[PDB]
RNA sequence: GUAAAGCGCACGCAGGCGGUUUGUUAAGUCAGAUGUGAAAUCCCCGGGCUCAACCUGGGAACUGCAUCUGAUACUGGCAAGCUUGAGUCUCGUAGAGGGGGGUAGAAUUCCAGGUGUAGCGGUGAAAUGCGUAGAGAUCUGGAGGAAUACCGGUGGCGAAGGCGGCCCCCUGGACGAAGACUGACGCUCAGGUGCGAAAGCGUGGGGAGCAAACAGGAUUAGAUACCCUGGUAGUCCACGCCGUAAACGAUGUCGACUUGGAGGUUGUGCCCUUGAGGCGUGGCUUCCGGAGCUAACGCGUUAAGUCGACCGCCUGGGGAGUAC
């Protein structure tokens, strides 16, 4: 059963642009959109959208580039059952910073360079380069 | 796009869904090439043809089919436009170096039948150098004026060409192939979905593509 | 599986209300019936493993029900064991 | 998967993991600070022995443990709900699913008798064997045991093993439909529990056919075999024991995404239903196959593709699944 939320939208996300499918949806939740609000606000992803009013949806429209999709590489990190807690100094650094690396904050869900800058570590999450 | 109610869609149900972004409909279990994409790609796709067609383009036809065959020649042979419609050979494009040599024995062996030099041997071996032409001039006929590479490409349809296709990117050719619903579009660069056949789809095309390749220039 | 009458019955008897069979205490007894009276069936012929499946199954099932009123209402818990003399 | 390696299968305690919304907390988590983290090593910058090894000044490091102050996104505690997960109900759906009891017809063998006469049976040939004490064949009556031709299939059901005539009785599960209801009650699971083909073991029954053993006969150089003529255990039954299999998809379970084509199976919505006809849309199941995966063979929306939760197992071959 969905014991792990979070990475049904990243491997979604990964299997639709190999699948070329235009966007995607999924039962959003608190952390499911904010997550995608860093994919948007950084450049992986068209935009996204959260329909339905009792039951929440997610049009996590995937974004593409040339001859090939935007998101060439995106896996999970913290994932349950061995979750994943690092400090600031200790936060990794995605593809050398090419890419990024989606960390839960006591601020929100920033981004490797961003909670970095701003002086606080966080559970990673994702390694969205 | 208006001629284009005279082709429409093909293929029952075999299709791909790699050419379903390019059906309108699929009445009477045939699918429908959508005729509304099809005319963006009908023009922009054409035009680049024009392109190097203006500096005697070496646009080289294909297509082996009954119908294509027998057509094709007319088509193309509209100016330098170079044309292959009996069966494609294997390497004709990227063995060109090594399928040159039988050019080369087709041309000599041509004016031999041209003036009098066939003339001569035991109708054996008299007879037995007419047949080469009988057949070497039936595919390397509308090549042998060629040297080289040509400056681009255009087939009927790939599904069935697909040696062709595979020859020219193998050796950087650009390729306009007219594949409907069952074909693989990947193989083509600038794709025109349309009927792979109907009397009409076909010399409407083969001549329309001609003229900005043979009318074209300048 | 149950008696259409028994069933209903058995329903209105412990349910919230009325036309609630989803409840929680209704789901015990209404399996608890099937389960007291199968001993009838089993006691008898025995080697019916394949139905003994069944039987474990919705006899387990029992268990993983009572936990869960224990756990989200010790009230209705301790009371319906009662009334179903359960709880050895 | 085939190289070493998916427990034969289930149920499930501990354990691990936990859909969703808000509030609350602030334990994990992050930050700041204060302790403590001996010095010497190590490291960086710098000195002193002609240099170097060496000695040394300072700092960094000491990944750590604790206390205090906060931060609240995430995990967790709590309270309150939610409904998509799971389950309950109603209504149907098909079925070699299970236990028990009946029961029919086809054939086999055997017994009795009628008819009839010199063969039958068997093989590659034979031979043993059965026949004049009358076989075989044929007809009539009867005794009994085991198994259900046809339907029947790429079929169906089941956790696995496995399960086919028909009839009833007791009984479990799976599926669709509209909805009505409970409200995360879930997934997985070491140990544990239970189910386990065949052969085998115990007690007591039953015994037609087949058949280890055994006995002849033939084959052969030999033939403790294959083949022939007989034939015991057993096979069948009841209750108990034994737990193994190439217990095989050689592929653990649960959940989510990922192009297609062809066909079987059963449920359901709709269409001059005017038709079996057509369209959809659920569960199951074969075949081909793309992407991708693969050492290749191959797998391919029923994955061995792309991910997540949990478990089992592998670590060269022989010795050895042997000894103790
Ligand atoms: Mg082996
Ligand atoms: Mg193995
Ligand atoms: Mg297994
Ligand atoms: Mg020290
Ligand atoms: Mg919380
Ligand atoms: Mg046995
Ligand atoms: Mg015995
Ligand atoms: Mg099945
Ligand atoms: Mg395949």
């Amino acid at each position: 059963s969905m014991q792990d939320p979070i990475a049904d939208m990243l491997t979604r996300i990964r299997n639709g642009q190999a699948a070329n499918k235009a966007a995607v949806t999924m039962p959003s939740s608190k952390l499911k959109v904010a997550i995608a609000n860093v994919l948007k606000e950084e450049g992986f992803i068209e935009d996204f959208k959260v329909e339905g009013d009792t039951k929440p949806e997610l049009e996590l429209t995937l974004k593409y580039f040339q001859g090939k999709a935007v998101v060439e590489s995106i896996q999970r990190v913290s994932r349950p059952g061995l979750r994943i807690y690092k400090r600031k100094d200790e936060l990794p650094k995605v593809m050398a910073g090419l890419g990024i690396a989606v960390v839960s904050t006591s601020k929100g869900v920033m981004t490797d360079r961003a909670a970095r800058q701003a002086g606080l570590g966080g559970e990673i999450i994702c390694y969205v380069a | 796009m208006l001629k284009a109610g005279v082709h429409f869609g093909h293929q029952t149900r075999y299709w791909n869904p790699k050419m379903k972004p390019f059906i309108f409909g699929a009445r009477n279990k045939v699918h429908i090439i959508n005729l509304e994409k099809t005319v963006p790609m009908f023009n922009e796709a054409l035009a680049e043809l024009n392109k190097i067609a203006s500096r005697k383009g070496k646009i080289l036809f294909v297509g082996t089919k009954r119908a294509a065959s027998e057509a094709v020649k007319d088509a193309a042979l509209s100016c330098d436009q170079f044309f292959v419609n009996h069966r494609w050979l294997g390497g004709m494009l990227t063995n060109w170096k090594t399928v040159r040599q039988s050019i080369k024995r087709l041309k000599d062996l041509e004016t031999q039948s041209q003036d009098g030099t066939f003339d001569k041997l035991t109708k054996k071996e008299a007879l037995m150098r007419t047949r080469e032409l009988e057949k070497l001039e039936n595919s390397l006929g509308g090549i042998k004026d060629m040297g080289g590479l040509p400056d681009a490409l255009f087939v009927i349809d790939a599904d069935h060409e697909h040696i062709a296709i595979k020859e020219a990117n193998n050796l950087g050719i650009p390729v306009f192939a007219i594949v409907d619903t069952n074909s693989d579009p990947d193989g083509v660069d600038f794709v025109i979905p349309g009927n792979d056949d109907a009397i009409r789809a076909v010399t409407l095309y083969l001549g329309a593509v001609a003229a900005t390749v043979r009318e074209g220039r300048s | 599986s149950l008696s259409t009458e028994a069933t209903a019955k058995i329903v209105s008897e412990f349910g919230r209300d009325a036309n609630d069979t989803g409840s929680t205490e209704v789901q015990v007894a209404l399996l608890t019936a099937q389960i007291n009276h199968l001993q009838g069936h089993f006691a008898e012929h025995k080697k019916d493993h394949h139905s003994r499946r069944g039987l474990l199954r919705m006899v387990s099932q029992r268990r993983k029900l009572l936990d869960y009123l224990k756990r989200k209402d010790v009230a209705r818990y301790t009371r319906l064991i009662e009334r179903l003399g359960l709880r050895r």
